[PDB]
C-alpha cells in the first residue's frame, strides 16, 4: 500500500510531466515521469504496465490508474536502503565518497585480489562527475542501474 | 609527525649540507624520541637573538645551570631548547665551520640531551637501577674514579656513598653529566675520550645504540596511544555496570573471539543479574509488561502493573495490564502468571541494596509468616515459611490507583514456558548491535556462488555483482517467526550466544530472546552507556551516545568490521516519534552535491503536503506554468548531470560537460526564484539549492585548474538565446 507520502511524490512527478495540463499521460510521458522519479523501465517493458489498461485513446493512462500501476514494480522492492548501508561500507573513512583505495581494500577482505590496475578501472567506469571517486549518488546508480 | 623544520632555503647546499652532516649523525631513534616527544627541531635561518618565531617569553631563563660549564651569555648561543612542554630544538647556522673546532658542535649534541634526559631513562621510566647503578660507579666499581668531565662542583662529593640516599636532590646534576655522556658518544670528533676515560657511560650509552633508544621509543610509542584513547572504562569495572551476568560475560568471551565479532549490549538492569544466574527466564517479545524497581516483586514482571516502574501512573497500568493479560490469552500455553518466591540469597540482598527489610514474624490460618517491610505506602508485604511465597494488600486505610481495595493475596509476577515448565520472567539482555568482520561474512556466502560471480568480465559488473553479494549474504535484515526482525548471520550469532551460557550452567532458557537494537526501527531508545565485548575479548563501556559513536567509528567502522546503523536515526521514529543523532558520512557531503532529479522532485512533493502551496498552482495564469515549464525544465538538468553514459569520456571532460550541466541548473533555478509569487518555502529551498549546485562546482573546479572561482565564471557566460558558444566560451573560460 503506497504510503501517502509515497504518493504525493508520483503526483508532483506524474503531474509535472504532463505537458497538455489535463489529467492522463503519454507513454512516452509515461517513461519520463518514471526516469525522473529514478528509474528507467525497458523501452519496451513500458508498455506492459500500461498495455493492461486500454480504455483510453490506447496509449494514454491518468494519475488513478498510474498510483495502481506502482504496485507491480513496488510492492515487493525496499533495496534501496541496503544499498546505502553497503555504500557506507566501502566509504571505510568516512568521507562519504569511496575512493578507489578502499574500494579494493574491501574488495580483497572479501577474498577478491584486485589489481590495482583493475580498480582504478571500475571506480573509473562508476564516477560520473570526474572526481574520481564516488558518492552515494552515483554508486546508487553503478548498482541497481540494470 | 615531521621534526626537523628548516625555515630558510636561503644559504646554498651549504646551510643545507650542514645542518644535514648535522642529523645524520644522531641515531634514527633519538630523534623518533624527540618526536614522539612531541619535540621539533629548528633550522632556520641566523637568528642569533630572541628572534626566532619561538625565542619569545614561554619558559625561558630562570636558574643558571646552561652549558658544558654554566655561562649565561644568551647574547651567545646557537643552539636552543623551550624547556617545558613540548621540546623545542632551535638552532641555527652562520658560515662554512664546525668540523675545524667541533667544540662548537658538541653543544648541539648535548645542548639536545636535556632533550631526553630528564626523559630519557634518567627519570623516563624513573630511574631505575639501570642508570640508578650506573651512577653508583662513582668511585667503587671499576678501578676508573675519572668522572672530571661531568662530576665537580656539585658533585666532588665522593664523601658520601651515592644511592637512593641522595641521588634525587640534584636530577638536574646527574643530567649534566647524561648529557655530556650523550655529546661525547656521538661527538664528531672525541668518541674514545669516553671508552678512555670513564668505562661505563661509554657501554651505557653504546647499549643505548644498540637498541636502548629503541626501547623508549617504544614505550612512549604504545604510551602515546593507550593515553590519548577514549575514556572507556574496561574490565571487571565496567562488567559491574554493564550489568550482565560475569559468568555469561566471560562465556561470550568465547564467542566474540572464534567467529571475531563485536558485541554491544545495552543496559541490561541490576535488580535482574543474579535473577538470570539464579535462573529466572528472560523477557521476550511476547510480553509487554513493565519489570520493577521497588518491594520484593523488584526484577521481576509484575502481573499487576501498580507494583512495576509505574506505580501510580493511571493510565500506563491501565494499558500495562490490557497487555500482561493480552499476552497470556494470545500466546496461552507459553505465557502465563505464576506466584512470586523469593528464594533464600534473594533476600539478602534486597537488603542491603535497600529494597526491602526482613523483621517482625506472624501467624495467620495456622502458617509463619515473615512481614516483609518496606517504604511503599500503597501495599503491605508479607512472605510464607513452608514455600516462600509472597504475598501482600492495600493498607487499612488506602486505595488503588486503579480504585481497587484487597486483602492479602499472592503476588503473581509473569512467566514464559520453559520445557513445560513455567519459569517467572526478569530482563534479557538487549544487543544494541554485532559488528561481525567482513571476513567471517565472506565466510557466510556459499563458495559458489561467490565464485560464480567473479568470473564475470566486466569489472563494473563484478563490483556491484560483490557488493549484492555483501548486501545479501551480511547485510539484509528480514523479519524472523521467533526472535523478531535481524539477519540470518545475525540469528545463528544469536543462537551460538544461548547455548554458550547454556553451557555455562543456565537453566531458565535463552537470554538473548531478539535481534539488535539498531533494527528497532519503530520505537529507538537511546541509551548513553553502552558494554561492549571486543574480538580480543576485553570488556569496554563507553559512557555517551557521542562515545560510541565514538568508539565505533575507531574500532568498528573504520577497522574491516561490518556495522550498520539504525535506520531511524536522524530522522523521527514513527512509534515514539522521537529523534536520535548519528554520524552519518553521506549526509556529511550532501552540503557539495547536485541533487538527484528524483531527490528534487521528492522536495517539492514534501513542502506541497506542508505550505499547502505547490511550487506551481494548476491554474490558468501564463505565469504559473511558466514556473511549471521551469521546474521540468531543472528537473532535466539535474538528472543530465547524472548521466551513466558519461563513461565514454575522460576525467577531464566529465568535470566539464558537468561543472556546465550543473551550471545550466544554476541557471534556471535563479529565473524561476527571480520569478512570481512562489511562496517563501520554496524561495528557500531554492536557495539551499543554490549553496549546494555552487559548492558543487565548486568542488569539480579545484580538482582541476585552481583561480577560477563559481561567482565569477558564472558571471562571464551568457544564457539569453544562444548556447552554442556559450559552452565553447565556458571552455576558453578554463585555461
Ligand atoms: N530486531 C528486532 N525485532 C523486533 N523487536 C526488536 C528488535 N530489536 C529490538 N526490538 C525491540 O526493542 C525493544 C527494546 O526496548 P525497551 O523494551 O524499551 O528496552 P528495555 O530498556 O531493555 O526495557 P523495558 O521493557 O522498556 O522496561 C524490545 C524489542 O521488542
Ligand atoms: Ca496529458
Ligand atoms: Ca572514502
Ligand atoms: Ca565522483
Ligand atoms: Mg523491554
Ligand atoms: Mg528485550
Amino acid at each position: 500500500q503506497l504510503t501517502e507520502e509515497q504518493i504525493a511524490e508520483f503526483k508532483e512527478a506524474f503531474s509535472l510531466f504532463d505537458k497538455d495540463g489535463d489529467g492522463t499521460i503519454t507513454t512516452k510521458e509515461l517513461g519520463t515521469v518514471m526516469r525522473s522519479l529514478g528509474q528507467n523501465p525497458t523501452e519496451a517493458e513500458l508498455q506492459d504496465m500500461i498495455n493492461e489498461v486500454d480504455a483510453d485513446g490506447n496509449g494514454t493512462i491518468d494519475f488513478p490508474e498510474f498510483l495502481t500501476m506502482m504496485a507491480r514494480k513496488m510492492k515487493d522492492t525496499d533495496s534501496e536502503e541496503e544499498i546505502r548501508e553497503a555504500f557506507r561500507v566501502f566509504d571505510k573513512d568516512g568521507n562519504g565518497y569511496i575512493s578507489a583505495a578502499e574500494l579494493r581494500h574491501v574488495m580483497t577482505n572479501l577474498g577478491e585480489k584486485l589489481t590495482d590496475e583493475e580498480v582504478d578501472q571500475m571506480i573509473r567506469e562508476a564516477d560520473i562527475d570526474g572526481d574520481g571517486q564516488v558518492n552515494y549518488e552515483e554508486f546508487v546508480q553503478m548498482m541497481t542501474a540494470k | 609527525n615531521n621534526l626537523v623544520k628548516t625555515e630558510f632555503t636561503n644559504e646554498t647546499l651549504d646551510k643545507i649540507q650542514q645542518t644535514q652532516d648535522l642529523l645524520k649523525k644522531i641515531p634514527k631513534d633519538v630523534l623518533e624520541i624527540y618526536s614522539e616527544l612531541g619535540g621539533e627541531i629548528y633550522f632556520t635561518d641566523i637568528d642569533l637573538v630572541e628572534h626566532k618565531e619561538l625565542q619569545d617569553l614561554s619558559e625561558e631563563e630562570k636558574n643558571s645551570m646552561n652549558s658544558r660549564g654554566e655561562k649565561v651569555p644568551f647574547a651567545s648561543r646557537f643552539v636552543f631548547e623551550k624547556k617545558r612542554e613540548t621540546p623545542k630544538l632551535i638552532i641555527n647556522i652562520k658560515d662554512y665551520a664546525i668540523n675545524s673546532e667541533q667544540s662548537k658542535e658538541v653543544y648541539y649534541e648535548i645542548g639536545k640531551g636535556i632533550s631526553l634526559d630528564i626523559i630519557s631513562k634518567d627519570k623516563s621510566l624513573d630511574p631505575e637501577f639501570l642508570n640508578l647503578i650506573k651512577s653508583l660507579s662513582d668511585d667503587s666499581d671499576s678501578s676508573d674514579l675519572l668522572f672530571s668531565q661531568k662530576f665537580k662542583e656539585k658533585l666532588e662529593l665522593n664523601n658520601k656513598s651515592i644511592d637512593i640516599n641522595f641521588i634525587k636532590e640534584n636530577l638536574t646534576e646527574f643530567q649534566h653529566a647524561f648529557s655530556l655522556a650523550f655529546s661525547y658518544y656521538f661527538a664528531p670528533d672525541h668518541r674514545t675520550v669516553l671508552e678512555l676515560y670513564a668505562p661505563d657511560m661509554f657501554e651505557y650509552m653504546n647499549k643505548l645504540e644498540k637498541g636502548g633508544f629503541e626501547k623508549i621509543s617504544e614505550s612512549l610509542k604504545k604510551e602515546g596511544v593507550e593515553k590519548d584513547r577514549i575514556d572507556v572504562l574496561k574490565g571487571e569495572k565496567a562488567l559491574k555496570a554493564s550489568g550482565l551476568v560475569p559468568e555469561h560475560a566471560d562465556a561470550f568471551k568465547k564467542i566474540a573471539r572464534e567467529l571475531n565479532t563485536y558485541i554491544l549490549f545495552r543496559p541490561v538492569n541490576k535488580l535482574a543479574t543474579n535473577l538470570i544466574k539464579s535462573g529466572v527466564a528472560t523477557k521476550g517479545l511476547n510480553v509487554h509488561g513493565k519489570s520493577s524497581d521497588w518491594g520484593p516483586v523488584a526484577g521481576y514482571i509484575p502481573f499487576d502493573q501498580d507494583l512495576s516502574k509505574k506505580h501510580g501512573q493511571q493510565l500506563a497500568v491501565e494499558k500495562g495490564n490490557l497487555e500482561n493479560k493480552k499476552s497470556i490469552t494470545e500466546h496461552e500455553g507459553e505465557i502465563g502468571k505464576i506466584p512470586l518466591k523469593l528464594d533464600h540469597l534473594r533476600i539478602e540482598e534486597l537488603k542491603e541494596n535497600g529494597i526491602i527489610l526482613k523483621g517482625k514474624k506472624e501467624i495467620d490460618n495456622g502458617k509463619k509468616y515473615y512481614l516483609l517491610e518496606s517504604n511503599n505506602q500503597v501495599y503491605e508485604f508479607r512472605i510464607s515459611d513452608e514455600n516462600n511465597e509472597v504475598q501482600y494488600k492495600t493498607k487499612e486505610g488506602k486505595i488503588t490507583v486503579l480504585g481497587e481495595k484487597f486483602n492479602w493475596r499472592n503476588i503473581e509476577v509473569m512467566a514464559k514456558n520453559v520445557e513445560g515448565v513455567l519459569k517467572p520472567l526478569t530482563a534479557d539482555y538487549d544487543l544494541f548491535a554485532l559488528a561481525p568482520s567482513l571476513t567471517e561474512i565472506k565466510k557466510q556466502i556459499p563458495q559458489k556462488e561467490w565464485d560464480k560471480v567473479v568470473n564475470t568480465p566486466n569489472s563494473l559488473e563484478k563490483q556491484k555483482g560483490v557488493t549484492n553479494l555483501l548486501i545479501k549474504y551480511g547485510i539484509e535484515r528480514k523479519p524472523d517467526s521467533t526472535k523478531g526482525t535481524l539477519s540470518n548471520w545475525q540469528k545463528q550469532m544469536l543462537d551460538r550466544l544461548n547455548e554458550a551460557v547454556k553451557y555455562t550452567g543456565y537453566t531458565g532458557g535463552d537470554v538473548v530472546n531478539h535481534g539488535t537494537e539498531q533494527d528497532n526501527e519503530e520505537f529507538p531508545e537511546k541509551d548513553n552507556e553502552i558494554f561492549i565485548i571486543n574480538p580480543e575479548g576485553e570488556f569496554i563501556l563507553t559512557k555517551n551516545w557521542e562515545m560510541t559513536g565514538r568508539f565505533i567509528e575507531k574500532n568498528i567502522t573504520g577497522k574491516d568490521y561490518l556495522y550498520y546503523f539504525n535506520r531511524s536515526y536522524n530522522k523521527i521514529a514513527p512509534g515514539n516519534k522521537a529523534y536520535i543523532e548519528w554520524t552519518d558520512p553521506i549526509t556529511k557531503a550532501k552540503i557539495n552535491t547536485i541533487p538527484t532529479s528524483a531527490e528534487f522532485i521528492k522536495n517539492l512533493s514534501s513542502i506541497r503536503r506542508s505550505s499547502n502551496v505547490g511550487v506551481y498552482k494548476d491554474s490558468g495564469d501564463k505565469d504559473e506554468f511558466a514556473k511549471k515549464e521551469s521546474v521540468k525544465k531543472i528537473a532535466g538538468y539535474l538528472s543530465d548531470y547524472y548521466n551513466s553514459a558519461n563513461h565514454i569520456f575522460s576525467q577531464e571532460k566529465k568535470r566539464k560537460i558537468s561543472i556546465f550541466r550543473g551550471i545550466q541548473a544554476y541557471n534556471e533555478i535563479e529565473n524561476v526564484l527571480k520569478s512570481k509569487q512562489i511562496a517563501p518555502e520554496y524561495k528557500n529551498y531554492f536557495q539551499y539549492l543554490k549553496e549546494r549546485i555552487t559548492n558543487q562546482v565548486q568542488l569539480l573546479l579545484t580538482h582541476q585548474k585552481s583561480n577560477i572561482e563559481f561567482k565569477l565564471l558564472y558571471k562571464q557566460l551568457n544564457f539569453t538565446e544562444n548556447e552554442t558558444d556559450n559552452f565553447e566560451v565556458f571552455q576558453k573560460i578554463i585555461d
